[PDB]
């Protein structure tokens, strides 16, 4: 989820 | 953990750029993972990412000549880089960047160089002209010109003589070749010193022995 | 896309350096921000990462700091082993769902290339003429060393007294990372015609007031 939701 | 980008060298204009990145000790497709050039001389630049879920997304300049694509069963990225121009000589890398995460990982990178067969060096010794005034080191050198692509490895009595070396960044000539020094300095009493080249594009190695000039 | 100021800067070993980002839009998560260490002829060390976790193995003198679209790398202390360029890097993303689309992407610093001032050293400059097998190809190539100096220096070359213009390439080392020192290789190449039509030849490495030649005579060697 670090680069995304 | 580790990465590795497949083989670099000289390609034509026009050509194709394929770059592969291996992974060790880990899953690629776990990780988002980007591809990064740097120009001779110049800054850091990201192409395109491959994210964790499979989606690309590419710089602005890369979006229309570029393919970022990942093969989970043999744990590689793959980027493809279409109508090559010498602005495209670059170091690739292979990245996870590591903006907020705890792991980053990246590739030693390889050169790429858009400029057409590889050219082998010519290695000449360095020696001081005769007329010394009894000093307590000598230094010598090696002479590598006229080579393409970068890079070349020198050492020295075939890497026994680790002290005292200083490789030049190379230059590259007017004609496009390459070229650069390695001095050795060593105490007086030295036997000869052999410097030794290797150039892997064209798969040679040269060995010269600095010989002391007439007097 | 990531503004970084200044693109050079220097500071004395002991000294602070600061080193500023400015992203056009705000990173992701406002978090997603590294920043990173490249010396010469070595992949990027990451030094820090989400604007201000130090990166293992890094030492406590680098601390990242900043918020939304403005961050800041202070090296304290800095030692001759932080001669370097570095960068910062953003990581951008929005959208995600069917109706929004999604894009997403890198955006890494110019770079700011740091020069760390040490003990000031002169050079000491060696001349080697060219080998005998060079004249044969028509092309000879002379070399002049300037080892071990700081700061900077800028080189002349002269045959038989007449300042040369054309035909000259530097290359210099990387800061020495234990005394901050360089290393400087100077060429000048002229044809064996050029070469054998001539008898003195100099270079001259100028830092500041102080010059130091190193000569020799084609007759000579």
């Amino acid at each position: 989820a670090g680069x995304a939701g | 953990q580790s990465v590795e980008e497949s083989e670099g060298g000289l390609i034509k204009p026009g050509g194709i750029l394929t770059l592969t990145c291996t992974a060790s000790g880990f899953s690629l497709s776990s990780y988002g993972f980007s591809w990064v050039r740097q120009a001779p001389g110049k800054g850091l630049e990201h192409i395109g990412y491959l994210h964790a879920n499979g989606r690309a997304y590419y710089a602005t300049w890369a979006k229309s000549r570029s393919t970022i694509t990942r093969n989970t069963n043999l744990n590689t990225v793959t980027l493809q880089l279409t109508s090559l121009t010498a602005a495209d000589t670059a170091t690739y890398f292979c990245a996870k960047i590591g903006s907020v995460s705890d792991v980053a990982i990246w590739g030693p990178g390889t050169l790429v160089t858009i400029s057409g067969q590889p050219k082998a060096p010519s290695v000449f010794p360095l020696a001081p002209c005769c007329g010394d005034t009894p000093s307590s080191t000598v230094t010598m050198g090696c002479l590598v010109k006229g080579y393409l692509p970068e890079p070349v490895t020198v050492t020295w009595n075939s890497g026994t003589l680790t002290n005292g070396v200083r490789t030049f960044p190379s230059v590259r000539q007017s004609s496009g070749l390459y070229s650069l020094s390695s001095v050795v300095s060593v105490t007086s009493s030295s036997q000869p010193v052999t410097c030794n080249v290797a150039h892997p594009a064209t798969n040679t190695k040269v060995d010269k022995t600095v010989a002391p000039s007439t007097c | 896309d990531m503004t970084q100021t200044p693109s050079s800067t220097s500071a004395a070993v002991g000294g602070t350096v600061t080193i500023n980002c400015q992203s056009s839009e705000s990173i992701y998560n406002n978090k997603n921000l590294a920043w990173y260490q490249q010396k010469p002829g070595q992949s990027p060390r990451r030094l820090i990462y989400s604007i201000s976790t130090l990166a293992s193995g890094v030492s406590s003198r680098f601390k990242g700091s900043g918020s939304g679209t403005q961050f800041t790398l202070t090296i304290s202390d800095v030692q001759c082993d932080d001669a370097a360029t570095y960068y910062c890097v953003g990581y951008y993303y929005s959208g995600g769902y069917y109706y929004s689309g999604s894009a997403a992407y890198y955006a890494f610093g110019g770079g700011t290339e740091v020069v760390v001032k040490g003990d000031p050293v002169a050079p000491t400059v060696l001349i080697f003429p060219p080998a005998a097998d060079q004249v044969a190809t028509g092309t000879v190539t002379i070399v002049c060393v300037a080892n071990k100096y700081f700061p900077d220096v800028t080189v002349t070359w002269e045959v038989d007294g007449t300042t040369q213009t054309t035909g000259i390439e530097n290359s210099k080392t990387p800061q020495n990372s234990a005394d901050c020192t360089y290393n400087l290789s100077s060429t000048l190449t002229l044809t064996s015609t050029q070469y054998n039509s001539h008898k003195e030849y100099t270079c001259k490495v100028t830092q500041g007031t102080t010059s130091v030649v190193q000569s020799f005579n084609r007759g000579d060697c």
